RNA sequence: AGGGGAGUGAAAUAGAACCUGAAACCGUAUGCGUACAAGCAGUGGGAGCCUACUUGUUAGGUGACUGCGUACCUUUUGUAU
RNA sequence: AACCCACUCCCGUUGAAAAGGUAGGGGAUGACUUGUGGAUCGGAGUGAAAGGCUAAUCAAGCUCGGAGAUAGCUGGUUCUC
RNA sequence: AGGUGGUCGGGUAGAGAAUACCAAGGCGCUUGAGAGAACUCGGGUGAAGGAACUAGGCAAAAUGGCACCGUAACUUCGGG
RNA sequence: CUUGUCGGGUAAGUUCCGACCUGCACGAAUGGCGUAACGAUGGCGGCGCUGUCUCCACCCGAGACUCAGUGAAAUUGAAA
RNA sequence: UGUCGGCUCAUCACAUCCUGGGGCUGAAGCCGGUCCCAAGGGUAUGGCUGUUCGCCAUUUAAAGUGGUACGCGAGCUGGGUUUAGAACGUCGUGAGACAGUUCGGUCCCUAUCUGCCGUGGACGUUUGAGAUUUGAGAGGGGCUGCUCCUAGUACGAGAGGACCGGAGUGGACGAACCUCUGGUGUUCCGGUUGUCACGCCAGUGGCAUUGCCGGGUAGCUAUGUUCGGAAAAGAUAACCGCUGAAAGCAUCUAAGCGGGAAACUUGCCUCAAGAUGAGAUCUCACUGGGAACUUGAUUCCCCUGAAGGGCCGUCGAAGACUACGACGUUGAUAGGCUGGGUGUGUAAGCGUUGUGAGGCGUUGAGCUAACCAGUACUAAUUGCCCGUGAGGCUUGACCA
């Protein structure tokens, strides 16, 4: 039974599920625009989108909460500067997922994640 | 709760320090005794010069529990320890005396005897 | 549940003054003995606090005649007639169940002056 | 019985006496009722009534099922149940409301109650288990024995084997009615209902009676 | 545990009468002209008339 | 890799795993039967359908329904065993 | 602790392994452990002795010969009238 | 997932070549992706009771260091 | 014979401890009777501790379940 | 063809242990004895022993007797018996032997067929589809103690003490639920040991069983909460009768008419038209042409595909995969965002006090999973495939 429960095991413990998604969200601040699966996608965006809300208030204590999440001086430096300053009037849904097919090699279902504006 | 092979101490001066459970009476397959309900306990410690002596089969009532006794408010007193009154023949107690605290379930038609001699009933 | 809430509102009318765990209170408790009804008081140290609204509750704890006892009030109940802070304790804590193996001078709690 | 509403489960809760005593209670909104088609004698055999309940969207009802929400002017809501009633009258078209209860008046309450998906033989048929150390080998919660030998040499239908704690209908008799809020379309009643929140119920007077 | 006796021909196709494949649902992107899986991105980079990918 | 053509050859379904090329076993296509029916799967009776042509006292494929019907060898006083 | 051994539980038993693994366990300056080279063997060797070990084989190794040993015992024995 | 003789072997804690986190150096163990049923394997926590289990406290739980105080029968006078 | 009889321990003891002597069928280097220290040795009893148990509940990993790839085994007179 | 005992799971008989209905009694009452009817439901925990059995201790309304390969090892165990080691007593010169003891000693199998427990796919029910149902039949359930009133009444010299009939409260068993009391809660908040890193200080993060710990939301759960066993009807068993002859009497029977039990059939709960005997009700959809004949329940072509279903996607207290349930822009289905709740327990930075550890203020602060309410910011496309063209024949009754 599972009523009412959230979250993904995705067959990982909890210590590398999550040191896994700090570097996925840490990928996805810098090259706006990375592929892969869709249950980890799914799961990706009630990680990533909290950061991206985070950077909207400019403080030290608040860069000092963003850096012990995602442990990167530039990705720090990116939101705080960049993000929450893009999306400073934008009330969520920060990102977008995108159905792109299978992996050739376990035929594993894809995704698409990217912010919603890049200036491309 | 209370079943067989359980400890509980004595709450009254008749010589036995500490008794365990060896029956739960009132009932096939009955398992455990709450506080009110009557058992069968055997003396293993006693006072040297006591009314009752160690390895001694008899009766008791239960009188304190750490599980405790829930009320119609939906509250709930729980105590430290379990504790036991020895019964005479008769249903009725062999020391003179009561230590500790009583609880309101035991102010019955049977057992008031226990409750005019407590210091306090809760 | 946005109407459970409605239905829990019209019972709660009381004062309940603030409290925290750690604290010296006085409840009151109603006692029907027959007939004729009084108050008895339960003087102890708050060690547990449930904040759930209408279902909220409190425990509080005294040494009564040599043996520890320990009751769990209901707060909205009709029974809890009353309650009085006799002393503000001075905790870091939320729950105090440390205080079960605590006896004698080791279960003193510091003092809130202010 | 013969006659009911039906409700959704709004959750439990409790309400204190004067007295001091605390009740526990589930609190179930009766939306009002509405009467789609009353069954007789000389058109179907039994005698009925049939009521809808709710609201749906006008993209979700098809045109075979608007067309009968609509012989009599009821407007569509979610699902359609029916009551067997001994001797009343109804005409298509009426409200049914909370106000054919009153305090005390035990019922009946059914509903879907919450499904537990495979469930072992300890815990669907309260089986015990094995021995948990003392040499047991890979057996701690399995059934054990199922037959005998070549007698029988089949096993008997209707065994106790494992499998799908259901998401049945139960329901559970002589429940006390508490409190009937008319204004707000409630019913308190005294105990557990089956089922999860939001769950339909159905709501009748109880048949047993007496005690 | 094994069998006893051999199973037939007729026996073991009855097993795979329940083996057959479905097909996915496919559908054309309007604006080009491309045959794609029902919400997914075109093999191309094209989603619902918009450029995702840029090759 | 493997094929479709074209070319050599009397003959490439003699194409280099190359004379002939059977059986077990695996497929595609056509015809008939098969989803209310209980068992060594046949045998006696038997309608309907399909094909061929001598146009129905005919030949070929199928066999709805129904009567009877518990494999073979060995070893034994004796085996569906 | 390393090193040598193998008392208990569980797993594994078509094993990762034709005797292991994880948890605990015994000795650990000695009648100790170990490398390299050498000696003793088939009615014979060696054995702080269990009929134990002598190349996954031991109440008498393996290999080739006598040899197609002998089998009052099981099994099988092929076309027709 | 077995066996194989010898040499070197740093930092911080530590009596230590034990143990934990690291350096130099090396690697992520040649199928994956999901979902989060029974049951099996390896574990964590558990109300009240505390061997009532069982052939049997099997297994588990518990104890665990250094300094100081203190320590019985018996004894082959070493010990225990 | 036999769970001999008596005493101890336990609420209750076919096991254990101390005795008796009726030794079916002990007995003195195939040694008799004791014995400190020692034992992964046999039997019995306590304290602590506990999911061993009353009676199981929840949670975490590896399988089991679904998808893509590779791809066994014992067995088998024939099977409507 | 694996042989005792234990564990888990059972099923039947009745020669009935309890509960139920009766006749006789050397049956005053309360308790009994014996026989008849009755199989619906129930029917101990421990000490000793490998034990079945047995004896003990304390309970219970009662702790039934048997069949099922002395039920049950491709369900578990391995204490006993019955391999290989060793020892005692006895027998034998000896190798050795002993329904005589004693200590130690490997329990394999991925389920094809039948069976059983759940869950689906195909087709049929005579045009198709959405929804609601009747009930032939099947399964589940059925236990019982104590106290009080009648009443200290009937009975009895007294002691003692009821039948019938009501009320309350429990033990065991079962179901549902999570308001309360708790457990869990490696997805939340803190404290802290060792070490490594982010240049350094502060502040944090990795690893150490989640490093060790203290609390704890939702969900799940019991030890927590609520409910259940009925009343009633019918036909009867043993038994008790009324009227009544054969047989002037008598007689429950030969004709006729009654009472009568937890057993049987209903009553309570669940499944149920594959009940091929495939049932019923409401509503909805479809109103074109040609040809070839083997000339009608025929075949072929062109046009036209409705009601509706599925694929697909966002999911769900639904779930192994399915199935079921909700939604898909004319939208709150999921995530985010904004408020709140809940939990934890006074964050970082700065300023004071102190030589420093530390203390104090800003400050119930900071953070906060699964919860409640709102909001289209993100994802649910602007599609495809199935399913047709009014539904055969005969008889009869009402019409035209
Ligand atoms: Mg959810
Ligand atoms: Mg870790
Ligand atoms: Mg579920
Ligand atoms: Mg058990
Ligand atoms: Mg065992
Ligand atoms: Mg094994
Ligand atoms: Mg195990
Ligand atoms: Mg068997
Ligand atoms: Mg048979
Ligand atoms: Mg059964
Ligand atoms: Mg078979
Ligand atoms: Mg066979
Ligand atoms: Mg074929
Ligand atoms: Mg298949
Ligand atoms: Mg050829
Ligand atoms: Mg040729
Ligand atoms: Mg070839
Ligand atoms: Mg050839
Ligand atoms: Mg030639
Ligand atoms: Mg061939
Ligand atoms: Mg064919
Ligand atoms: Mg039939
Ligand atoms: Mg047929
Ligand atoms: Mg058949
Ligand atoms: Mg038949
Ligand atoms: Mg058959
Ligand atoms: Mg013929
Ligand atoms: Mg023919
Ligand atoms: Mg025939
Ligand atoms: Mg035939
Ligand atoms: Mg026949
Ligand atoms: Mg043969
Ligand atoms: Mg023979
Ligand atoms: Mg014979
Ligand atoms: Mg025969
Ligand atoms: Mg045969
Ligand atoms: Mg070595
Ligand atoms: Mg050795
Ligand atoms: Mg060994
Ligand atoms: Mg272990
Ligand atoms: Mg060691
Ligand atoms: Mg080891
Ligand atoms: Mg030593
Ligand atoms: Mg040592
Ligand atoms: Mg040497
Ligand atoms: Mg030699
Ligand atoms: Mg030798
Ligand atoms: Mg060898
Ligand atoms: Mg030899
Ligand atoms: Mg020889
Ligand atoms: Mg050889
Ligand atoms: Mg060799
Ligand atoms: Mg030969
Ligand atoms: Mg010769
Ligand atoms: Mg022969
Ligand atoms: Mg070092
Ligand atoms: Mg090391
Ligand atoms: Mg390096
Ligand atoms: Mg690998
Ligand atoms: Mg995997
Ligand atoms: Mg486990
Ligand atoms: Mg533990
Ligand atoms: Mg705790
Ligand atoms: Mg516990
Ligand atoms: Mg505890
Ligand atoms: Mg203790
Ligand atoms: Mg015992
Ligand atoms: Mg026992
Ligand atoms: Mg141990
Ligand atoms: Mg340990
Ligand atoms: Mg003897
Ligand atoms: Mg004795
Ligand atoms: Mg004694
Ligand atoms: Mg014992
Ligand atoms: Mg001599
Ligand atoms: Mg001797
Ligand atoms: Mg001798
Ligand atoms: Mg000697
Ligand atoms: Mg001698
Ligand atoms: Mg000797
Ligand atoms: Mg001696
Ligand atoms: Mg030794
Ligand atoms: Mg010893
Ligand atoms: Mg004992
Ligand atoms: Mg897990
Ligand atoms: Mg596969
Ligand atoms: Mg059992
Ligand atoms: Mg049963
Ligand atoms: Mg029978
Ligand atoms: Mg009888
Ligand atoms: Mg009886
Ligand atoms: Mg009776
Ligand atoms: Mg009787
Ligand atoms: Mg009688
Ligand atoms: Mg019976
Ligand atoms: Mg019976
Ligand atoms: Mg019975
Ligand atoms: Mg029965
Ligand atoms: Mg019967
Ligand atoms: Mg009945
Ligand atoms: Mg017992
Ligand atoms: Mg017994
Ligand atoms: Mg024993
Ligand atoms: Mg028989
Ligand atoms: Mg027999
Ligand atoms: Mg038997
Ligand atoms: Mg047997
Ligand atoms: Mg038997
Ligand atoms: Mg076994
Ligand atoms: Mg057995
Ligand atoms: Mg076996
Ligand atoms: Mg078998
Ligand atoms: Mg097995
Ligand atoms: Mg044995
Ligand atoms: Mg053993
Ligand atoms: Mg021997
Ligand atoms: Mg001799
Ligand atoms: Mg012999
Ligand atoms: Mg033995
Ligand atoms: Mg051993
Ligand atoms: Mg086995
Ligand atoms: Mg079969
Ligand atoms: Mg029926
Ligand atoms: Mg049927
Ligand atoms: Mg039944
Ligand atoms: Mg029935
Ligand atoms: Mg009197
Ligand atoms: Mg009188
Ligand atoms: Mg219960
Ligand atoms: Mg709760
Ligand atoms: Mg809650
Ligand atoms: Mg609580
Ligand atoms: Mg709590
Ligand atoms: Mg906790
Ligand atoms: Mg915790
Ligand atoms: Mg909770
Ligand atoms: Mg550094
Ligand atoms: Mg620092
Ligand atoms: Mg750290
Ligand atoms: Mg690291
Ligand atoms: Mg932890
Ligand atoms: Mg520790
Ligand atoms: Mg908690
Ligand atoms: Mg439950
Ligand atoms: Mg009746
Ligand atoms: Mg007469
Ligand atoms: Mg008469
Ligand atoms: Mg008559
Ligand atoms: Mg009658
Ligand atoms: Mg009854
Ligand atoms: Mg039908
Ligand atoms: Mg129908
Ligand atoms: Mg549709
Ligand atoms: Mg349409
Ligand atoms: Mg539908
Ligand atoms: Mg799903
Ligand atoms: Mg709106
Ligand atoms: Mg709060
Ligand atoms: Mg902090
Ligand atoms: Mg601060
Ligand atoms: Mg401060
Ligand atoms: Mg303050
Ligand atoms: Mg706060």
């Amino acid at each position: 039974m599972r009523h009412r429960k959230s979250g993904r095991h995705l067959s990982r413990t909890s210590a590398h599920r999550k040191a896994m998604f700090q570097n996925m969200a840490v990928s996805l601040f810098e090259h706006e625009l990375i592929k892969t699966t869709l249950p980890k996608a799914k799961e990706l965006r009630r990680v990533a989108e909290p950061l991206i809300t985070l950077a909207k208030e400019d403080s030290v204590a608040n860069r000092r909460l963003a850096f012990d999440r995602t442990r990167s001086k530039a990705a720090v430096g990116k939101l705080f500067n960049d993000l929450g300053k893009r999306y400073a009037n934008r009330p969520g849904g920060y990102l977008r997922i995108l159905k792109c097919g299978f992996r050739a090699g376990d035929n594993a279902p894809m995704a698409y994640v990217e912010l919603v504006d890049r200036p491309v | 709760m209370i079943q067989t092979q359980s400890m509980l101490d004595v709450a009254d001066n008749s010589g036995a320090r500490r008794v365990m459970c060896i029956k739960v009476l009132g009932g096939s397959h009955r398992r455990y005794a709450g506080i009110g309900d009557i058992i069968k306990v055997t003396v293993k410690e006693a006072i040297p010069r006591g009314k009752v002596k160690k390895g001694q089969v008899m009766t008791a009532v239960v009188v304190r529990t750490k599980h405790g006794v829930r009320r119609t408010d939906g509250s709930i007193i729980r105590f430290d320890g379990n504790a036991a009154v020895l019964l005479n023949n008769k249903q009725e107690p062999i020391g003179t005396r009561i230590f500790g605290p009583v609880t309101r379930e035991l102010r019955t038609e049977k057992f008031m005897k226990i409750v005019s001699l407590a210091p306090e009933v809760l | 549940n946005k109407i459970i809430q409605q239905i829990e509102a019209e019972q709660m009318n009381k004062e309940i003054p603030a409290f925290a765990p750690g604290d010296t209170v006085i409840v009151q408790v109603k006692v029907k003995e027959g007939d004729r009804q009084r108050l008895q008081a339960f003087e102890g140290v708050v060690i547990a606090k449930r904040n759930r609204g209408l279902n909220s509750a409190f425990t509080v704890r005294k040494i009564s005649n040599g043996v520890g006892v320990e009751r769990t009030f209901q707060t909205y109940s009709p029974i809890v007639d009353s309650l009085s802070v006799k002393r503000r304790g001075d905790v870091r804590k939320a729950k105090l169940y440390y205080l079960r193996a605590l006896s004698g001078k080791a279960a003193r709690i510091k003092e809130k002056l202010v | 019985m013969t006659i009911g509403v039906v409700g959704r489960k709004c959750g439990m809760t409790r309400i204190f006496t004067e007295e001091g005593v605390s009740i526990p209670v589930t609190v179930i909104e009766v939306e009002p009722n509405r009467v789609t088609q009353f069954k007789t004698e000389e058109t179907d055999g039994y005698r009925a009534v049939q009521v809808t309940a709710g609201e749906r969207r006008a993209s979700r009802v098809t045109k075979a099922q608007a067309g009968h929400f609509a012989k009599a002017n009821v407007a569509a809501g979610r699902g359609v149940w029916e009551f067997r009633l001994g001797e009343e009258q109804y005409a298509a078209g009426d409200q049914i409301t909370v106000d054919l209860f009153q305090a005390g008046q035990m019922v009946d309450v059914t509903g879907e109650s919450k499904g537990k998906g495979f469930a072992g033989t300890i815990k669907r048929w309260n089986f015990r288990g094995q021995d948990n150390t003392h040499g047991n080998s890979v057996s701690h919660r399995v059934p054990g024995s199922i037959g005998q030998c070549q007698t029988p040499g089949r096993v008997f239908k209707g065994k106790k084997m494992s499998g799908h704690l259901g998401a049945e209908r139960v329901t559970v008799q002589s429940l006390e009615i508490v409190r009937v809020d008319a204004e707000r379309n409630l019913l308190l009643v005294k105990g557990a209902v089956p089922g999860a929140t939001g769950g339909d119920v159905i709501v009748r007077p109880a048949a047993k009676a007496r005690g | 545990a094994v069998q006893q006796n051999k199973k037939s021909r007729s026996a073991r196709d009855m097993r795979r009468s329940h083996d057959a494949l479905e097909s996915n649902a496919l559908s054309v992107e309007k604006s080009t002209g491309e045959v794609h899986l029902r919400h997914h991105v075109s093999p191309d980079g094209f989603y619902r008339g918009r450029k995702v990918v840029d090759k």
